[PDB]
């Protein structure tokens, strides 16, 4: 058994009320919410003893919850709360007070207004001619530029399978227009590999990165495509 | 001397689809000063005795939300031990539960209680140790596994040895004209006649506190227990108790037997006997 | 009922052995140690019960305190994968976990030859579009950020060719500008002249 | 004053 | 499942004074299971105000109640109390005694 969240990332307008939801199969009657600020730590939002009953934490405002089913304890956030945009958390225990397992957790962000929302532009930049002669090994570079929200996910892909060594990623992205509040973002990644492999044509390197946007339900009035959840790509084959 | 402050839980499962009955009422000594009610129209912890009600609305709103938890966690092991048990849901069934802390006479801890009941029977208890459980049955021992595995008697203990007796030293300050007091019995012994060779001397003992009283009869040699006839403690109704011990006598021997009682409130035992 | 862990920020080097420390004036019935990774739900390391109780969990060893009021978190032999958030954990009497705000660990690890060099990369699609790639540095130096709006530079970025033990710095930073060179970015940062 | 924390059975 | 068939007794809170009101006591306990019902009965016919305590137990999980109303004794006057539960085929009752 384990605990979930669903969805991963949730992007909402300012002043819709949202509903996060936490769900459990370990056989608990506690479980807890939390909300995480960017290099901050856990705060208690609401959490629930045992089926039909729960109390307020540390920063309950504007936050409302129910716990009519033992396997489920859903979040609801008011149009109430004053900062809604944060990093949210699940938690259980076998009793309260006792050892939690948090779930996966749920990146929540809300806008001022549904405009602001872009797709990600990736592009491959190839090892620089200069690296391979110096340090004997190649370099490869993905680079995800104007995307709001702050919800992607960066992936390397060589031969049509995904790679994990040689790889790093920004554990931050960049604000482009840090004077805006609902500011774009930029990410960078990296992929180094034997200079032998990208002298080789026969091996083809893939920078993915899948992004997290607008639904099928939310009406796109303008004149740019309609920055739906979408995997934006980009490639690039061996030289010499 | 030597006080105490209790806890009464009592769960009583309703046939069909019945919400559960849950009744929580709350003893320091021998006085009652808390309650709640399911059944009640107020849903809140209701103060019983007057010197309680000091307490403002953060307590009250306080122990309202606490025990409202208490009737949950409850609803909830009535369905539990009707599964353990394998237990149709037309029958009823009733959980009952306790936990307190004893002081000294210096109000130092000296004993922690926490215990449960199923259908009139023991299920599973807390050890004097604080550390250990007993359960009675297989059907128990999978309640002792689960909290030993949550660790649930350290996290007891804490409140046993310590919030409890920080709680009823508050109790015992707050309102002393009341739970400190001892009141004294107020003895006197009435003489009947059974037919004729045989009369009846009962020893009376009224209007004392706390409960805890010995009346004995004894003769010239001494005790003669058994023959004599002893009855329950009972309370008056406001707040003192009752209880009389008597035993049958043949006429004119009346003399010669006495009454000795022990409370509290007596710096001495007692020892009366019948003059015509 | 409070818990306070010292140091809030660890940066050491690979390798080495250090101690998180987590104390209270408070006595706790039971204590848990998390590991937490950005953006991930924490991951439960131990749960410490009785005084001066001592658990291992691979090179990870926990120590409660014999009152029952502190707690320290040991790593032996400190890997680049040990770097997260490590959180102390308490039993809190009103239902709850008392949370501390955690140590940031940071193991940097030991590069053996520092070959610092800055490129510059031009995108497989067109041009201009160039970025430079400042790699290979040692773990000491810090790339300090943007001032000019329109350049953007990343933090520095740790990545492990696992093929036969090797580990290597990166850092990354862009323009539109005509006038942005490789020469001229990172210099608001203090970076080794051996380029 | 009743305990702050629940458990079941 | 265990049963236990509850004590009664029928008694005053003061000693009885003809002329003097008082209040009537009927002290079921020891019973199990909780659900019983008590009534207090002068000359034969239930009084109608009657309040009770709140459901207690002992040490043997067995509960207690004590039911009470006001009351002004008299000579010819016959109180009582009628008590029924699952462990009692028939309505059971307790004649007041006013030295006992």
């Amino acid at each position: 058994g384990g605990i979930t969240q669903s969805p991963k990332y949730l992007f909402r307008k300012e002043g819709q009320n949202v509903t996060l939801s936490c769900e459990q199969n370990l056989n608990h009657d506690a479980m807890y919410w939390y909300r995480q600020d960017p290099g901050q730590g856990l705060r208690l939002i609401y959490y629930s003893q045992i089926v039909n009953d729960f109390q307020k934490g540390d920063i309950a405002e504007g936050y409302s919850v129910s716990r009519e089913k033992k396997e489920s304890f859903p979040l609801t956030v008011t149009s109430a709360q004053k900062n809604p945009t944060a990093f949210y958390l699940c938690a259980s225990s076998i009793r309260s007070s006792y050892e939690q397992y948090f779930g996966p957790g749920t990146r929540l962000t809300v806008t001022e207004d549904l405009k602001n929302v872009f797709p990600p532009e990736v592009a491959v930049f190839e090892p620089s001619e200069a690296e391979i002669s110096h340090t004997q090994k190649a370099t490869l570079v993905c680079l995800a530029t104007g995307f709001y929200p702050d919800h992607v996910e960066l992936s390397w892909w060589v031969n049509g399978k995904e790679v994990h060594s040689g790889v790093c990623t920004d554990p931050q992205p960049l604000k482009e227009q840090p004077a805006l509040n609902d500011s774009r973002y930029a990410l960078s990644s990296r992929l180094r590999v034997s200079a032998t492999f990208w002298q080789d044509p026969r091996n083809h390197f893939r920078c993915q990165v899948q992004f997290y946007g607008l639904s099928e339900n939310d009406e796109w009035t303008q004149d740019r495509a309609k920055p739906v959840t979408q995997i934006v790509s980009a490639e690039a084959w061996g030289r010499a | 001397g030597s006080h105490s402050m209790r806890y009464f839980f009592t769960s009583v499962s309703r046939p069909g689809r019945g919400e559960p009955r849950f009744i929580a009422v709350g003893y320091v000594d021998d006085t009652q000063f808390v309650r709640f009610d399911s059944d009640a129209a107020s849903q809140r912890m209701e103060p019983r005795a007057p010197w309680i009600e000091q307490e403002g609305p953060e307590y009250w709103d306080g122990e309202t939300r606490k025990v409202k938890a208490h009737s949950q966690t409850h609803r909830v092991d009535l369905g539990t031990l009707r599964g353990y048990y394998n237990q149709s849901e037309a029958g009823s069934h009733t959980v009952q539960r306790m936990y307190g802390c004893d002081v000294g006479s210096d109000w130092r801890f000296l004993r922690g209680y926490h215990q449960y009941a199923y259908d009139g029977k023991d299920y599973i208890a807390l050890k004097e140790d604080l550390r250990s459980w007993t359960a009675a049955d297989m059907a128990a021992q999978t309640t002792k596994h689960k909290w030993e595995a949550a660790h649930v008697a350290e996290q007891l203990r804490a409140y046993l040895e310590g919030t409890c007796v920080e709680w009823l030293r508050r109790y015992l300050e707050n309102g002393k004209e009341t739970l400190q007091r001892t009141d004294a019995p107020k003895t006197h012994m009435t003489h009947h006649a059974v037919s004729d060779h045989e009369a009846t001397l009962r020893c009376w003992a009224l209007s004392f506190y706390p409960a805890e009283i010995t009346l004995t009869w004894q003769r010239d040699g001494e005790d003669q227990t058994q023959d004599t006839e002893l009855v329950e403690t009972r309370p008056a109704g406001d707040g003192t108790f009752q209880k009389w011990a008597a035993v049958v006598v043949p006429s004119g021997q009346e003399q010669r037997y006495t009454c000795h009682v022990q409370h509290e409130g007596l710096p001495k035992p007692l020892t009366l006997r019948w003059e015509p | 009922q409070l818990l306070e862990q010292s140091p809030q920020f660890l940066s050491i080097q690979e390798g080495e052995n250090l101690t998180v420390y987590c104390n209270s004036s408070s006595v706790f019935s039971s204590l848990q140690w998390y590991r937490q990774e950005p953006g991930e739900g924490p991951v439960l390391l131990v749960t410490v019960v009785t005084g001066g109780e001592v658990k291992k969990l691979k090179r990870l060893t926990f120590q409660f305190g014999d009152a029952r009021k502190d707690s320290s978190l040991h790593i032996t032999a400190a890997q680049p994968g040990d770097t997260g958030l490590y959180l102390c954990a308490g039993a809190g009497s009103q239902g709850n976990l008392i949370f501390g705000k955690g140590t940031k660990l940071s193991v940097k690890p030991n590069i053996q030859n520092p070959d610092p060099a800055v490129y510059q990369l031009r995108d497989s699609k067109s041009s201009d579009k160039s970025v430079c790639l400042f790699t290979d540095f040692d773990s000491q130096t810090n790339v300090s950020q943007s001032k000019d709006s329109d350049v953007y530079i990343t933090d520095k970025c740790v990545l492990d060719m696992r093929s036969m033990d090797f580990k290597s710095n990166s850092a990354v930073a862009w323009s539109n500008k005509s006038d942005f060179a490789c020469a001229n970015a990172f210099n608001n940062s203090i970076i080794p002249e051996d380029t | 004053g009743i305990l702050e924390f629940v458990f079941t059975l | 499942m265990i049963q236990r068939t509850p004590k009664i007794q029928v008694y005053s809170r003061h000693p009885a004074e003809n002329g003097k009101s008082n209040f009537l006591n009927c002290y079921v306990s020891g019973f199990h299971p909780s659900d019983i019902e008590v009534d207090l009965l002068k000359n034969g016919e239930r009084i109608e105000k009657v309040e009770h305590s709140d459901l207690s137990f002992s040490k043997d999980w067995s509960f207690y109640l004590l039911y009470y109303t006001e009351f002004t004794p008299t000579e010819k006057d016959e109180y009582a109390c009628r008590v029924n539960h699952v462990t009692l085929s028939q309505p059971k009752i307790v004649k007041w005694d006013r030295d006992m």
